[PDB]
DNA sequence: CACGTATGCTATAATGTGTGCAGTCTGACGCGG
DNA sequence: CCGCGTCAGACTCGTAGGATTATAGCATACGTG
RNA sequence: GAGU
């Protein structure tokens, strides 16, 4: 995102920061649950062939 | 019933009949009553 | 350091060594008092020039 | 401050002045399922929508038919309390009028002959409960929210579908509520298709011809024109300026005198302005140039009459001279451009094998049905019966209203079929897209996706049954006789009642209700989720939708949703966030006019809010003039920046509005990072209700709205003084002012006592009045589960240090006081529910007697007559709770087994054993019992004394009610005799039966007596009639299923008290398992000497950046030091003047306190209670955004004496020595979350196998073996270990003969491996022989 | 690449487990195809010694 | 295990669907052309003893009515499982072999 | 056909009773109707006791289905083979 | 089977082979009547519709569905998949002699041990109890030694104690990524549900204790016992295989 | 003979299906025109 | 090439049971105690 | 819904 959060945890951000935040934030946490299955997968075929 | 190997091969229509031990002719299950064959 | 007592003086010396520094590591962690409070997080007084 | 807040004030950190309360938080639920029932006489809604859509329904021959009148709900035959108990549906029989009318075939429409109407039942709906649940078979259960993407138009494009190329292909999808789907799009090659349901493509003017659209036509609805005049020899062109632009000039363009462009030379703005404005109309041009120009319309030789050249061709030299000799002297031409206008209809009737409008409908007939021979009738009846019938397709309000507005129309309303304009304007905008004006819009966009509650959803259903039930009645209609034939022979209830049972029960978006906690019932009821039928599948989820979106704002929380494969899909509604009447969501925002912000406030749509830019909450306001900075921080189009003050057209209302309900209870929200919020939030509902319902210390506010909004509570209906208060019940007197004059006006609340939730956990309302106290209307009389005096209260504020301890808070783990365990605050309150029945077999009936096979006297002491264990017993893992025995068949007894009964005689007897006994390991108290027989098998002796107490306890509630009733009643008549002939005593001496024979003169209170009078009898013989429906229902034998004779329900309550191994969790994610229970003397203890009650490792901070949990902690014990500062003082007893003036600086403390709190009001008692609730810690409120800042809550320490670190010198409690350096401490609030490791420890050494497979069951409640899956496998190949491996495979799961010779080996020491071959392997090769592939082992 | 080269092994019990199982199965039974049983997954299928 | 005596053949669909055909690949025929033989939309030609009429190629109904009376006899065209399993019997996998 | 005929008066009996006592009706209920014993019409709604499959996957989630958790009875138990 | 209520469960093979019985018999009657051919091709397609849905339903073109719309599961589904033969009950097994629970630190442990909630220990080591009772002569029968660990007699309390002096019991963790997701250590019996895992090798489970769990396998035989104490202890493992890095690295 | 299960016949004319869902996923690897 | 098809898509744990409909009415025929 |  061009706009960075300029603010801190410590100093307390605002609603538009915390909000810019959540994009990211969630981004991750469903690359967690949705991509261990492709690393996982990947895993399982090198097993196989090895 | 140790084996060494495997295999795979087409089934004959004469292999499967050498597998069965009876020819099913009825789509009955058991009887209602008494639930048997 | 671990390595190097395996690599020196082998298996059995490095699993005693292991448990003992994890013993003595935490019973020292205690005893410092270690905590985590709002003024640690220290500031830096150029950070609204910066901005 | 009202009655209740009197008792407990909360201290707000707020400074933001809030213009607009909390909503009801169950609204969506209760509005849509009331406008579901609600019968609307015009704009049908819900159940009358649906018959209107299908009726008035005629029969096949057309003689016959069926209209609607009238629909109505009766009252449910069992009440909620009993439905829950009985495990039946609460629901309402749906009695609906009809009316079959007749027609003569001889007379024109003869109506006059047949018309018989009447009443039918036709299925029970479920209902709706007071707070927005349904029961279902006994358990309550929630239809949640669905989120889809609106019925309308809709322009997309997969950006670089063929990846080689990377081209564009830009398409339309006209998605209806009802119908098939019509999609339009490009393909490579720039040509327009056409597909219905996504079939096979078609090209797109086919669909035109079938609207009967000539090629002429065709081209001037989305053409524009070239006109070519041929004067004397020259040929000239009608020009507009503002066509020849980003060009190249092939030939010399010149006018009448001035020569502008030359050969080969571009075309800029300079240029076209220059042409414009010399006003030139006609150029004259080359004959060469129009050699690739496509032809309009047709032409035709007026002399001879024959076709020159048809329309949409290209114009050669050959035609053109061929036309200016038959006398065409004018020749339109399609306007056409490579970049600007394209030419893609002209180029698609040149792949249309079409020719006319028959032709057309029959090839889209033969799309749909392929191969089958078409019929002219065929092809006209389909294609109007897919898009252009009442019957099969409708927008509905919604579709045409986003379809309209998506076309930039006027009117928003209109038809739910389609018109020719509309499928034309569909195809003209994606055209207008393809061109580069207009853009494509997404789904991700919360204009384009809408809403769709419980009551809409329960309408579709049950159209569904309708329309079922209609295909039953014109099939009966038409054969069926005109006379003898009544509307309720042909009407089947049992299609509809299907189709709607099997929606609030097999729906995925019906659910056993999460109830562990208000706050999760709450939260649950205000969820909206993405799955279900009609909309995603988690495979079929990519991560756009997922995400984020920009319109979220003040209408989804973007803090709130599972960390499962259901990441993106589910999610919670932002707090002050709203159904639209349409369906989409919309958030209130406060309107600014010319800089001055007024109260007046505005719910914008997804759509609107783009519209306007809106001001953040967080603007400071100039004491309601205006923005106080000239730049002001706002949002507009999706994206924020500043602007000056006059710009500004809106603001927020709530600096809470972003977040959801969940995320707004947690304090300092503000510091924490949204990863861990989001597990704080999550886990927040999983908090499990304590013994003893403690507030939290250091809150938000929002806490009391949701206890009372959840309905878990108990509220007041209207104020007045409480007459009795009592454990079960209570009975508040209403105040003269608000008491109807009708009624004696004395309200009733039972109260629920120990009951069972679907978790198994305990709900329990304790009454928070006392005797004989005035009350307000809307003041809370009696807590919850998890409620405190009103406010919410999911878990318990403690003593917390947070320092490292000898690795016994290693990652996450938590060192716990004994202290805690002692006080049992954390220990919890589990209702287990376990169920004997006696059923039918094939052999005799099972018996529910104490007579069972080898039981000892110990186990039948416990057991009654009937073999059904005591109220009050208490049980543990083996113990018999109901006896009950099976008739056992024959079974050949081994040679060994004949010589020892022979020896022994003990001939074994011909019943069996399966009563049901207490699980293992599960132990606690018998607290209720509950039998139910079937309507004819005589009765347990148990049975009967359980119908005594209800039978007794029934006929005291009743005879409490008109006894209270009564006296209320009289108090009212004998005020009223006193306004006129008062003899207050006088009255009292001889008997209350004779009383309403006095009466008062001709006047209005004369009238007042009569209806006292007659409302009196009334609830004499009303009350008749109650207690003979009680009768009858405790008489009644339950109708069970067949098979089953009777069932014995026993309710277990279990006290379990936290332990090692079970999980805790504050509000900010910081989750933890308790490791260990130290004794208080080794627990780190202050200079006073008080100990902590937890030690948390702080090394989960830094990492975590969950702040909030360190600012909630200094705060925390800033909120317990003013605590304990009161309750010195009240211990010293100083006086009611002291304790008001230190109170009172207190409460108006803050920089820029919103809430002022004079104390001066208050009386000097009301100042005691005060302060007696206030000495356990002065509860603090910390709004979401607008909470407490840092140095608001160092004054507070202060105050407190406490330091301004927060920090201080705790003692070893095991040396006696200091720790080397201050520890932070204070009061964190924090939660014993539902997964206790009582209900998470499993083993097992051997037990039941599979059926097939063979292998060992799965799970804890099937006593079933782990997985050792192929991963797991892996590991110990790997490490080479090979035996352990085989073990696993073998012995340890299928390997029959294998497992038990090992077993007997091992019990006789020897531990040898005695393997063979897995069952499940031996299946294997048998299916793949029933595959019909011969598949052999030969052997060595 | 990996999993052809799973599918390439002469033990069509290691192939047809890993995946493909229907086509896998095909090509072993047409071509007669005899597995003695080398590999390790092999083994465990059968409940061998590894 | 038991079995039942299927009245008409039936393919085996693992070894005509799962592709490679097998049993496409091995008649050299084409996969819908086999189905159009087995749902009975078309006869198929099994034995052509006129080489006016090859084998493997397939007659519409109509296309089975002309040739009927002209060549009739000479040449065995059949439809369904039946054709397909006669088709398959006959073949001669040496021979073809050495040809290919 | 004898049981089937005779179970679908029961079932049209229980329509008309429905209709009219605006409930779905008891077995004893249509047995009174029918002046039958209660038995008899127990029994007959037994055998309308439709059939679940074993493969179905349980609690709308494709995670396992009755098989996976159904045992065999008749197999006892390594403990009762060594027993005997 | 009859399930306990009364009610039939059955597989979704036996519809599927009802529908080919049934089909396959009507052609023999329509064959037997002569019947026109119209009839006997419309009644072939259908016998071979029947038996493709048996062998492999959603292949061809739409699998048959039972009353609930999901489609019947045929014989190729039960080899084929995830939820196949292969991947689901011969690559991996549930297994007998295992258990489960919650964990938490032991600080206090050595290296090669762990907490064992001694409820948990009861059970997973029923056979060499019985065992041993019956060398003690304590135990009579087996019955007898069966309902001598039902009542959990202060006797078997130290009996168990003797049995599990030595013998390493197995500790995973899921996902089982590497070898070291499972390694061997010698129990100390708790009293306490949850199992109490050593600080050292929390890397090696990736297991933080914000309620994890872990599942406790037992080896059986000697040759088994002796693969967990030689190969897989924790203290004899201690370099991951990956890259040559002590694994048990305090933190 | 009875009880349980089965096979059978009925006569105004009526003579080519539809229906209930599917919702569009993704990057790769082969297979006929 | 293009387009249509088939094939894959982490590991353990959990919770809870369950849904739908309808097949006439009567006379003869076959098998078992 | 629980750790990854
Ligand atoms: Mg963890």
């Amino acid at each position: 995102i061009e706009t960075p959060i300029t603010a801190n945890f410590r100093e307390g951000l605002n609603v538009l920061q915390y909000f810019i935040s959540t994009h990211g934030a969630r981004k991750g946490l469903a690359d967690t649950a949705l991509k261990t299955a492709n690393s996982g997968y990947l895993t399982r075929r090198l097993v196989d062939v090895a | 019933e140790e084996f060494d190997a495997i295999k795979i091969a087409l089934a004959s229509p004469d292999m499967i009949r050498s597998w069965s031990f009876g020819e099913v002719k009825k789509p009955e299950t058991i009887n209602y009553r008494t639930f048997k064959p | 350091m671990l390595n190097t007592c395996y690599r020196i003086l082998g298996l059995k010396p490095t699993v005693i060594f292991a448990d003992q520094i994890m013993y003595t590591g935490f019973a020292y962690a205690a005893r410092s008092g270690a905590s985590v409070g709002i003024d640690d997080m220290v500031i830096p007084e150029k950070k609204h020039e910066i901005i | 401050y009202s009655y209740t807040e009197k008792k407990r004030i909360r201290k707000d950190f707020g400074k933001r002045p809030q213009v607009l309360d909390v909503p009801y938080l169950l609204s969506i639920q209760l509005d849509s399922f009331q406008k579901f029932i609600e019968q609307d006489p015009e704009g049908q809604y819900g159940l009358e929508a649906a018959f209107r859509s299908v009726f008035p329904i005629q029969s096949y021959s057309g003689n016959s038919e069926l209209q609607y009148v009238s629909y109505r709900l009766g009252e449910p035959v069992f009440d909620v309390q009993e439905c829950q108990i009985r495990g039946v549906t609460y629901s309402a029989p749906l009695r609906v009028k009809l009316r079959l009318v007749i027609y003569e075939r001889e007379a024109p429409e003869g109506t006059v002959k047949d018309i018989k109407e009447q009443e039918v039942y036709m299925g029970e709906i479920p209902l709706m409960t007071d707070n927005g649940t349904f029961v279902i078979n006994g358990t309550e259960r929630v239809i949640v929210s669905q989120l889809h993407r609106s019925p309308g138009v809709f322009f997309d494009s997969d950006k670089g579908k063929t990846h080689s190329s990377g081209k564009v292909l830009y398409n339309a999808r006209i998605i209806p509520y009802r119908g098939s789907w019509l999609d339009f799009e490009f393909d490579p090659k720039d040509n327009l298709f056409v597909r219905i349901d996504r079939r096979r493509k078609l090209p797109a003017t086919i669909i035109l011809r079938a609207l009967n659209y000539t090629t002429e036509q065709i081209l001037d609805l989305f053409f524009e024109k070239v006109i070519f005049e041929i004067r004397d020899n020259k040929l000239q062109m009608e020009l507009v300026p503002e066509r020849l632009r980003g060009e190249t000039a092939s030939f010399d363009i010149e006018a009448n005198g001035k020569v502008y462009v030359e050969k080969g030379r571009r075309i800029t703005a300079r240029h076209i302005r220059q042409l414009e404005k010399d006003d030139v109309k006609l150029i004259e041009v080359p004959v060469e140039y129009i050699a690739g120009k496509v032809v309009a319309k047709d032409y035709i030789d007026e002399s001879t009459g024959e076709l020159i050249c048809a329309a949409n061709m290209e114009l050669s030299l050959d035609l053109l001279a061929k036309l200016s000799q038959s006398g065409h002297k004018r020749i339109e031409t399609l306007f056409t451009n490579d970049l600007d206008h394209g030419p893609y209809i002209s180029e698609t009737l040149r792949v249309d094998p079409t020719n006319d409008r028959l032709s057309a409908l029959v090839e889209i007939y033969r799309m749909m049905r392929p191969g089958e021979p078409p019929t002219r009738e065929a092809a006209e009846s389909l294609f109007e019966n897919l898009f252009f019938s009442e019957d099969r397709y409708d927008l509905s309000a919604v579709g045409r209203m986003k379809f309209n507005r998506s076309l930039l129309r006027e009117e928003i309303e209109g038809s739910g079929i389609l018109s020719k304009d509309d499928i034309i304007d569909v195809m003209k905008k994606l055209i207008d897209i393809r061109n580069g004006k207009g853009e494509v819009d997404d789904i991700d966009h919360l204009g384009n996706r809408r809403i769709r509650s419980v009551g809409e959803m329960a309408e579709n259903q049950f159209r569904v049954g309708l329309v079922r039930v209609e295909r039953a009645v014109k099939e009966r209609l038409s054969l069926g006789d005109l006379d003898t034939l009544m509307p309720q022979d042909m009407i089947n209830a049992k299609p509809i009642s299907a189709a709607v049972k099997e929606f609030f029960g097999s729906s995925q978006l019906s659910q056993f209700m999460d109830q562990n906690n208000p706050l999760s019932e709450i939260t649950h009821k205000r969820r909206i989720s993405a799955l279900g039928p009609g909309g995603l599948t988690r495979e079929r989820a990519g991560f756009e939708v997922r995400d984020v979106h920009p319109t979220h704002y003040g209408r989804v929380c973007p803090i709130e949703t599972p960390e499962g494969p259901n990441i993106g899909l589910i999610n919670s509604l932002s707090v002050y966030a709203q159904t639209n009447e349409y369906g989409f969501l919309e958030t209130p925002y406060r309107k600014v006019t010319d800089g001055v912000v007024t109260d007046e406030i505005h719910y914008l749509s997804a759509i609107e809010e783009g519209n306007y830019v809106i001001a953040q909450a967080n603007s400071n306001l100039d004491e309601e003039g205006h923005f106080v900075e000239d730049l002001v921080t706002c949002r507009s189009k999706g994206e924020s920046s500043l602007f000056s003050r006059d710009q500004v057209d809106y603001m927020d209302v709530s600096t809470q509005q972003v977040v959801s309900v969940g995320a707004s209870l947690i304090p300092f929200l503000e510091h924490d990072d949204a990863n861990r919020a989001l597990m704080g939030a999550n886990m927040q509902r999983q908090a499990v209700p304590t013994l003893r319902a403690d507030k939290p210390l250091v809150g938000t506010g929002m806490e009391r709205a949701v206890a009372v909004d959840s309905g878990v509570t108990a509220v007041a209906k209207r104020g007045g003084v409480v007459q009795y208060v009592d454990a079960s019940r209570i009975v508040i007197k209403v105040n003269e002012d608000e008491m109807y004059p009708g009624e004696a006006g004395i309200d009733i609340y039972n109260l629920t006592k120990y009951t069972r939730s679907n978790q198994n956990t305990c709900i329990n309302q304790m009454p928070c009045v006392s005797l004989g106290e005035p009350v307000e209307r809307g003041d809370v009389l009696a807590d919850g589960p998890s409620t405190d005096l009103g406010e919410l209260a999911l878990g318990q504020n403690m003593r917390v240090a947070f320092m490292p301890w000898n690795g016994y808070n290693f990652e996450d783990s938590i060192l716990v006081s004994e202290r805690v365990v002692q006080e049992d605050r954390f220990t919890t309150i589990h209702i287990q529910e376990l169920a004997c029945v006696s059923r039918d077999t094939k052999l005799g009936p099972e018996e529910i007697t104490a007579d069972i096979p080898n039981v000892g006297e110990a186990a039948l002491s416990k057991l009654d007559e009937s073999g059904i264990v005591y109220i009050g017993a208490e049980v543990t893992g083996g113990d018999i709770l109901v006896g009950k025995v099976t008739p056992k068949g024959e079974t050949q007894l081994t040679p060994e087994e004949k010589l020892l009964r022979a020896i022994f005689g003990e001939k074994a007897s011909d019943v069996k054993d399966s009563s049901l006994r207490v699980p293992n390991g599960v132990s606690g108290t018998v607290i209720d019992v509950q039998v139910f027989t079937r309507d004819g098998v005589e009765k347990d002796k148990r049975a009967l004394e359980i119908e005594e107490m209800q039978l007794k306890q029934a006929k005291k509630d009743l005879s409490e009610e008109l006894q209270i009733l009564e006296a209320g009643l009289f108090s009212r008549i004998r005020a009223v005799l006193v306004a006129g002939g008062v003899e207050a005593e006088k009255l009292d001496k001889l008997p209350r039966d004779r009383w309403l024979e006095l009466g008062l003169t001709d006047e209005e209170k004369q009238n007042q007596l009569e209806q006292l009078a007659e409302q009196y009898d009334e609830l004499k013989h009303e009350f008749e009639k109650k207690l003979e429906a009680k009768r009858r229902k405790i008489t009644q034998g339950d109708d069970l299923a067949p098979g089953v004779l009777k069932i014995v329900k026993v309710y277990l309550a279990v006290k379990r008290r936290i332990q090692p191994g079970d999980k805790m969790a504050g509000r900010h994610g910081n989750k933890g398992v308790i490791s260990k229970i130290n004794p208080i003397e080794d627990m780190p203890y202050d200079e006073n000497g008080t100990p902590v009650d937890i030690v948390l490792n702080p090394l989960g901070v830094p990492s975590r950046m969950n702040i909030g949990q360190i600012l909630e902690t200094h705060l925390g014990m800033a909120a317990k030091g003013i605590g304990d500062k009161i309750n010195a003082m009240l211990k010293q007893q100083q006086e009611v003047a002291k304790l008001r003036e230190f109170i009172q600086r207190a409460y108006d403390l803050g920089a820029d306190v919103r809430q002022k709190v004079d104390l001066s009001t208050f009386s000097d008692e009301e100042v005691m209670r005060l302060a007696e609730n206030l000495r356990k810690g002065m509860p603090i409120a910390t709004p979401v955004f607008d909470g407490a800042k840092e140095a608001e809550i160092k004054e507070l320490l202060k105050l407190g004496d406490l330091p301004t670190s927060g920090q201080i010198r705790l003692y070893d409690g095991r040396t006696g020595e200091q720790f080397e350096r201050p520890v932070t401490v204070g009061y964190m609030y924090m939660l014993k979350l539902n997964h206790l490791v009582d209900d998470k420890m499993h083993a097992r050494s051997t037990g039941s196998y599979s059926l097939v497979t063979q292998q060992p069951l799965g799970g804890k409640a099937q006593f079933g073996g782990q997985r050792f899956g192929e991963m797991e496998v892996w590991a110990l190949e790997a490490y080479g270990a090979a035996y352990t491996l085989q073990e696993m495979l073998t012995v340890k799961s299928d390997d029959v003969n294998g497992r038990t010779k090992m077993y007997k080996n091992i019990v006789d020491g020897n531990h040898q491996m005695e393997p063979g071959m897995p069952e499940s392997f031996n299946v294997l090769l048998k299916e793949i022989r029933s595959l019909g592939i011969n598949i052999e082992l030969e052997d060595e | 690449g990996i999993t052809k080269a799973s599918l390439a092994t002469e033990s069509f019990i290691s192939a047809a487990s890993f995946q493909e199982t229907t086509r896998v199965l095909t090509e072993a039974a047409v071509a007669g195809k005899r597995d003695e049983l080398r590999g390790l997954k092999e083994n465990v299928i059968v409940g061998r010694l590894i | 295990m038991g079995h039942i005596e299927l009245a008409s053949p039936t393919a085996h669909i693992w070894f005509l669907k799962s592709l490679p055909s097998r049993i496409g690949l091995l008649l050299d025929m084409p996969l819908r052309d086999i189905e159009r033989v087995l749902y009975f939309e078309s006869y198929v030609v099994i034995e052509g003893g006129m080489t006016n009429l090859e084998r493997q190629q397939i007659l519409t109904e109509e296309q089975y009515l002309d040739a009927l009376e002209e060549f009739g006899d000479e040449f065995d065209a059949k439809m369904g499982a039946e054709a397909i399993q006669a088709l398959l019997k006959s073949m001669d996998l040496e021979q073809e072999c050495e040809q290919l | 056909i004898h049981i089937v005929k005779e179970l679908n008066v029961y079932l049209r009996t229980a329509r008309e009773l429905s209709h009219k006592l605006d409930h779905e009706p008891s077995a004893e209920e249509i047995a009174e109707q029918l002046d039958k014993p209660v038995d008899d019409v127990s029994r007959m709604l037994r055998l309308n006791e439709r059939i679940t499959s074993v493969d179905t996957p349980l609690g709308g989630d494709s995670e396992k289905a009755l098989l996976d958790i159904l045992a065999d009875e008749k197999e006892n138990g390594p403990e009762d083979t060594t027993q005997d | 089977v009859p399930l306990d209520g009364g009610r039939f469960a059955t597989s979704d093979l036996n519809d599927l082979y009802r529908r080919v019985i049934n089909r396959n018999n009507r052609l023999k009657r329509l064959l037997d009547l002569a019947a026109p051919d119209i009839i006997v091709r419309n009644e072939k397609r259908m016998l071979q519709e029947a038996v493709d849905a048996l062998l492999d339903n959603g292949r061809r073109g739409r699998a048959i569905t039972g009353s609930n719309k999901r489609p019947l599961k045929s014989l190729a589904d039960m080899i084929k998949g995830k939820q196949g033969r292969f991947r689901q009950n011969l690559l991996g097994k549930r297994v007998d002699y295992s258990g489960r629970s919650v964990i938490t630190v032991g600080p206090y442990l050595r290296l090669h041990q762990c907490g064992l909630p001694k409820k948990m220990a009861l059970e997973l080591f029923k056979p060499f109890i019985y065992g041993k009772l019956e060398l003690r002569g304590l135990a009579t029968t087996i019955k007898a030694a069966k309902k001598m660990v039902e009542r959990e007699e202060a006797v078997v309390w130290d009996i168990l104690d003797e049995v599990i002096r030595e013998h390493p019991v197995l500790l995973n963790r899921a996902p089982t990524l590497h070898r070291l997701g499972i390694q061997a250590f010698e129990p100390v019996l708790i009293e306490g549900k949850a199992i109490q895992l050593h600080p050292l090798v929390c890397a090696a489970y990736n297991a933080d204790f914000d309620g994890d769990q872990m599942a406790v396998h037992v080896p059986l035989t000697l040759e088994a016992q002796l693969e967990a104490r030689a190969l897989m202890m924790s203290t004899n493992n201690i370099l991951s295989p990956a890259n040559g890095e002590p694994i048990i690295v305090p933190s």
